[PDB]
């Protein structure tokens, strides 16, 4: 039984190989907003500060491209592990050669170093295309949880045919909690847009963009309120606020399904409140009825006793007393209906007499 | 009759909707089977207290001339006698068609407004027609309507 | 049985008298605008035009001050013949006497014939408290509706106590036809607001706030897509857009449910989809078993043929019908347990069995 | 059972400490408007009315920092009480410390009385800092609702194992009238916002921004119908509008919830519904089998006789009395499935024989 | 049996004659468009290729009329051999006529070439009013699909009567991709109205109101974050700009539903959860009744030694951990009812006991 | 058979799901099956008269040259038949296979243009071939279809 | 006794919902028909238990003397009874009122801080009053409380 | 065994789940009151079948040293067993624990790409080490293992 404890080392080293993936991807990202903050704000005065950080960068690139290559032989290797073959010609598809490929040229974009504070039209797309390393969250999410080498998870799952992925453990974790990853989210795209927008359409001389209007600019019209003060002036910033309005647009709804949801009553305090609501309607019937039988009497020993304003003020009292009692009534025989389908008074009784039928 | 025409054309085919079969009369069976449909499950007791409740003869059976009569009170909206009626089993703790002494006592002079012994006994002594300590219901009708 | 000869009687005359008193209230409305039209468009011109048209509308008020008095002493002679009383002191009550009167004075204010082009604010005010008048609708509705008269209605009603009133006829309204109530209330409201918003700003130098805008501006704001081009300018104004807003907010979701309603399956559809949709399973398995086998046996000939690259290729495609079937056959599973807990075949041979064991 | 006593006692000792905490805090809110207002509209001319003021909140002050002091001490000596302990070195925890120093700091931020209209920067922010007195609300009435003394409410509520806090109040009073709570709760928050957001954008010079303008403002933002003529020119007057837009996107949906929730029918309407529409259809089929065979039968008499169009015209009349008779059939069968499904009535009456053969 | 084979050659012809209908409507369509751009972008230099333009759109209409009056000869057939009739007078109904009549109508309106950039009023209404050509989308796509035509769903829909008609069929492909659906007609809408705006008003002297402006005005009056940097100047676009704010309130709520429905657990995920939380909460009960127990004893042990600080530690640190225990405690029960309710074990075996009891 | 070779092949795939057990015949056990499938809950009488109204041997089994010819008529949508025989179990009060004079006569006389008993009983007169009171189904569909 | 005439009044009203019958005493139909209002479905074996688990004398009925001491400690928050007798039944795997020496071991020596052999020994030998190797809930309590 | 000492604790604790009684073995009714808790509802010749694919000493009951080897295949994802076995039910028309000739001919011949009778008998006889017509499982599975 050697098969689980290969798998269980591999997964293990596969567990380091694509955590460490991860820490070169973000100082890989961090390592270019400072790159372009320090050639705005700067000039002609840090040419070799400039090109220092542009050499890290590239270097910083080398090691993602053969973490990405062991990681993907590590999965070969766990395959053909798995299905107990003998040469690695077999265990290659079709399409893990084309996944290999696009993630090396999509991990492999950076401002290369083979060089009037300006990007130019390449570097500035080459630097807003090292945003799409945030594909590497969930592999190495997912691998670090302890889900997948429970030996309890997969016995259970089995008899069920669940096949924990990616999606089973974004759920749990949407279900857990779901109040702070919305706002986590939100106020992560609250401010990584207000940079992108930034950059778009930075202006020289008399600012008409940046970080202090983008960060004004962004809420409004994420929660679509739109004023007007200031608007975008190229073409790369509209298809940016579109998105942010997409996005608001979806989001919103969540959070708004979530509050409402939470103010709901619980299956446990409806039962006490209409148990309560039954003893309080049936105080007021009788408190009715007694005055309804009162003002009768009073009408009645007025009128034998000659006397008229006496028994018209009784006489229309006791319609009024009528009228209350009604109401009251009315009102407890829907309550009781409302009980009596609800809470099912009489389907436990119902099942308790079928399971004693049962027995005897 | 002082009815026209429409008006009975209208009532009798109000009546065929319970008088299903064509016998001429009601059971217990049709208005079973029309609560029934309506949604209700009524019992057997109060299928049959609800059927007695307006027939006059006896016969256990309600035809158009008994059934014409309850339709009279149905129409209206401010009731008089269904209200009447129902502050008669509130106050019927006996069990029985009657309402003895202690009852009325201690549902009276401790609601609402506190009354007193004396007050409670005259207003028993005024409503025992016949002199018995039970209050029956004709009599109770008979007070309140004065 | 004379209650139910002397009761037909009165309500069909007070039937008569609430339809004829939303004749004179239409024409007294009517006789409004047209003087106000008049006024703006025309001047000191016109005095004896102006002087009639304000003179009519006190005598079609009079009329309208008559009847409602004359339906109101129908109310109280119904009481009577209801609870068989013989003095009509007693069946007035405290309320009736403040809803009559209070009824007496909101349909008795108009412009009063007690007389440059402009409307001052006592004659502004007392035209636009005209409107007011529209409370009659519903009661002219109810009455002429043939619900309170049939003798099956009230006899069926009686044994479920529902006690048809005001509510329970707009409702089986709204739910015989929710579409065109909508699409005809968001029509009204556009054309009854764009007036009353063009009477508050008109302006007389240049034309700033008449009705060539407030029929662009009032949709906008209906809508939420506030624009800025036009924008009110008076305090009278600034509650008019508040009050569309408020309404609009509310009618846009009560559209979009029905809309969203209206294309959902019902349950004689979802049966006869779920039966044709596993007999395509069942075709697409027995179609993928087939292919798993062949391959295999390819494999078998060209291994023992001594074939290297045909082998290498039959095994590679045979791992591929694998993964091809399983992911078939695990769609079909969930589909044979919704069809098995859906449709509730076993609920329904439970029940059979059930009736079958209580009858024997 | 000296427990039962010591506890009433401290309860009631307690709760007039917490209802008499609550008037000197609303107090000290109320004499900071009379302060700021009136150094606005005024200046050198009221010096000492604005020293006065600013002595009186500090008095005002004094004894809410006692009142609270005392009510943790009855809270401390309660909990001995509960608990059977004779040391008070041990029912206080650091947690405890740790809220009673908050709230002493929390409730004792004020105007310091240690003193050309302007409120200068740094005591704006205390001012604008004492409307955190607003958490003292829910102490203050859970202790008065009255559900802790009863003895008849919290056995009931022990046998289903439910405690009261401040949250199941709160939905006892979302859920016995919803529609006040919000009416009531969007004209609080559109004014006690439109104060806050005019003392941050007083302007002297001109009327830039005050309470005229921010009355106007505050609505259309919570509305999410930016119009852009007045818009925001601070950096603490560009998130009071954030803030309101949040509270409002949930508030809009809050509302719209209750209001679609209203209209729907019971479950004592539809089955009436369902019946009286279930005798209207079984005539309707009955007028049209009528009409075709007459049709059908004054066809075969006309042909009988060698006519040329009469044959024509009764056969195309009968062509059309079938589709319509096939779609009111086509009807009523669709609504019989509702009429014996949705109120079961078969099921009912299954349930009934099975209740009466496990008696007999 | 030949009224089968009949009706199987005619639905055959009747498929080719409607797939041939939309070919041609789609190419007068395109030449419409392109006339209008060279129009345009010319002027008296293309003097001669927009009369070859403008003339084949005339053969393209004729054909097209010429297939409209061939489809309607072959449903009138059809008719004819299903009622078995022999006179085609007997199989024209009254509404029929109307229709054909419309149907020519409506697909002949078309630029007459009858013959300064500018499109002339007269002329710009019939090049615009051949965009009602889409109607003829379901008619031709409803006989496409192979629903009709086969003989299982035809004999599996007559025991539940489905009667297939174009509206089954849309909500077959609605519920098949929902997603697709959505993405499709947005991008399509956001396409075909931004050339109608832009033709509604085309500044000539200065470039105002082309393309380059509509393809910005359009999402966002759509997505109702109406900015106001452009607004409509016409008569003919505000309509247009209010159809497309309507179209997208509804939008919009459908997608988000849809989005919101996707994330939901289902049925076979649920179980497995609770099971693994139960699994979990009774050993966080055993982890925590252990430090209580050891608590206690220590508190015991440090009684007899005469030590004070030690025997109050560890009394704080008793209370604490019963503090502790409560709270899971009542998590495990509540759970445990959960799990009780709804997935009810013992109303399995309940279910299980009555068949049984069935059986013997 | 004027039919191709694939409209067989269709047919005989759509019988397949009826007759699952290969028998070669419909039974009344595969069709309530079917239907409790497709989510009715057929009774004894209801399964047998759905069974019985389209053979025409009367061995009480369904084949498929009896199959083909009810599959004849579910295709087409205006159907002439099922809607003339639906018009004769709402005339149908008698209970039988039957049509006697009153019901015809509170039938027509009253409904839509009123008749007259003359034009009723030279009605009745017609349809009855035989001479007899009652109007059977054969001389309905008869008048009918002319 | 110390309490006041409102304090009793009200404990005799919450008394009053549960003996409905008024006999004056609490059965097992009483509590069981209000746990079946509540929602609940309880067994015969869990309402003699929480029948039994409050009366003093053992005649097997609650009256108010046996329920007023009940009614004192409901109403406190934070209990110190409940959550006791509750850290009983987690360590009973013995199935009776009594813990084995092996439970105490298996559930202290390895949960949390894992304890010792001989301070286990020790802790079940300073439990065992009367010496037995099982230990009375009387014992568990007393050691608990100090 | 090659197993660490923590691989081993956790596949025993996955084992308590099921073997909750302590008896060592895991029975019939323990493994439906699971599949009970987890929702579906197995029948008594089901929970044979799968309490019966797993033993290899037949003795009816599955301990630990029959559940290591079952719990080894669960855990990978890409199994090449059950998907094996799940394609000889489906051919399996016979009933049998064997597959006829006329099976696979008109399984094989007709779906996919179309087979020849010569190449099916030729599969037939290869399959067939014992010559017979049927073919069981051992050799069904020989054959797609090669
Ligand atoms: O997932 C499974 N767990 C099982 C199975 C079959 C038998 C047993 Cl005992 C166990 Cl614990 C299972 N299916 O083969
Ligand atoms: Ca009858
Ligand atoms: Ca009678
Ligand atoms: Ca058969
Ligand atoms: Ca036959
Ligand atoms: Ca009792
Ligand atoms: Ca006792
Ligand atoms: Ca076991
Ligand atoms: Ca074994
Ligand atoms: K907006
Ligand atoms: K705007």
């Amino acid at each position: 039984l050697g098969a689980l404890r290969r798998r269980k080392r591999l997964l293990e080293q596969e567990k380091s190989l694509a955590g460490w993936a991860l820490v070169l991807a973000g100082t890989g990202i961090g390592l270019m907003v400072l790159h372009a903050e320090m050639l705005w704000f700067g000039g002609c005065s840090w040419a070799l500060y400039l090109f220092l950080v542009k050499c890290t960068i590239s270097i910083s690139t080398f090691l993602l491209l053969c973490l990405i290559v062991a990681f993907h032989a590590k999965e070969v290797q766990l395959f053909m592990t798995d299905n107990g073959l003998r040469d690695w010609r077999v265990a290659l598809t079709g399409r893990q050669a084309a996944q290999i490929v696009l993630e090396l040229v999509v991990c492999g974009l950076h401002p290369a170093p083979v060089r009037p504070g300006f990007l130019g039209q390449g570097e500035a797309l080459l630097s807003l295309a090292m945003l799409l390393r945030l594909y590497l969250v969930p592999r190495a999410v997912l691998l670090r949880s302890g889900v997948l080498l429970n030996a309890s998870y997969r016995s259970i799952g089995a008899l069920n045919q669940v096949r924990f992925r990616h999606w089973f453990v974004a759920k749990l974790y949407m279900n857990t909690h779901p109040g702070r990853l919305l706002l986590g989210l939100t106020l992560g795209l609250w401010l990584t847009t207000a940079w992108v927008l930034s950059v778009a359409e930075r202006q020289a001389v008399n600012a008409t963009g940046h970080l202090s209007d983008t960060l004004w600019l962004i809420p409004i019209t994420f929660l679509t309120i739109g004023y007007g003060d200031v608007v975008p002036g190229t073409m790369w910033g509209k298809i940016v606020c579109l998105c942010t309005g997409v996005m608001g647009v979806c989001c919103t709804a969540l959070l708004v399904a979530v509050v409402a949801r939470k103010l709901e009553f619980n299956k446990a305090e409806k039962h006490v409140h209409n148990f309560m609501m039954d003893i309080q309607y049936t105080k007021e019937m009788k408190e009715s009825a007694a005055r309804v039988l009162q003002e009768a009497w009073m009408f009645y020993k007025h009128t034998r006793r000659k006397e008229s304003h006496a028994a018209r003020r009784h006489q229309r009292k006791l319609l009024a007393a009528i009228n209350a009692f009604r109401q009251v009534r009315l009102k407890h025989r829907k309550l009781r209906e409302q009980v009596n389908s609800m809470v099912d008074i009489s389907k436990m009784h119902m099942i308790l007499y079928d399971l004693q039928q049962n027995l005897s | 009759d002082q009815l026209t025409e429409e008006q009975i054309a209208e009532f009798k085919e109000a009546f065929s909707l319970f008088d299903k079969d064509g016998d001429g009369t009601i059971t217990t069976k049709e208005l079973g089977t029309v609560m029934r449909s309506l949604g209700q499950n009524p019992t057997e007791a109060e299928l049959q207290d609800m059927i007695n409740e307006v027939d006059a003869d006896g016969n256990g059976t309600i035809d158009f001339p008994e059934f014409l009569t309850m339709m009279a009170r149905k129409m209206k909206d401010t009731d008089s006698e269904e209200e009447i009626r129902e502050a008669f089993r509130v106050f019927d703790k006996d069990g029985n068609g009657y309402i003895s002494a202690a009852e009325l006592r201690h549902v009276m002079t401790n609601l609402g407004e506190k009354l007193t012994d004396e007050e409670v006994d005259e207003m028993i002594r005024e409503a025992d027609i016949d002199g018995d300590g039970q209050v029956n219901y004709e009599e109770f009708v008979q007070m309140m309507t004065a």
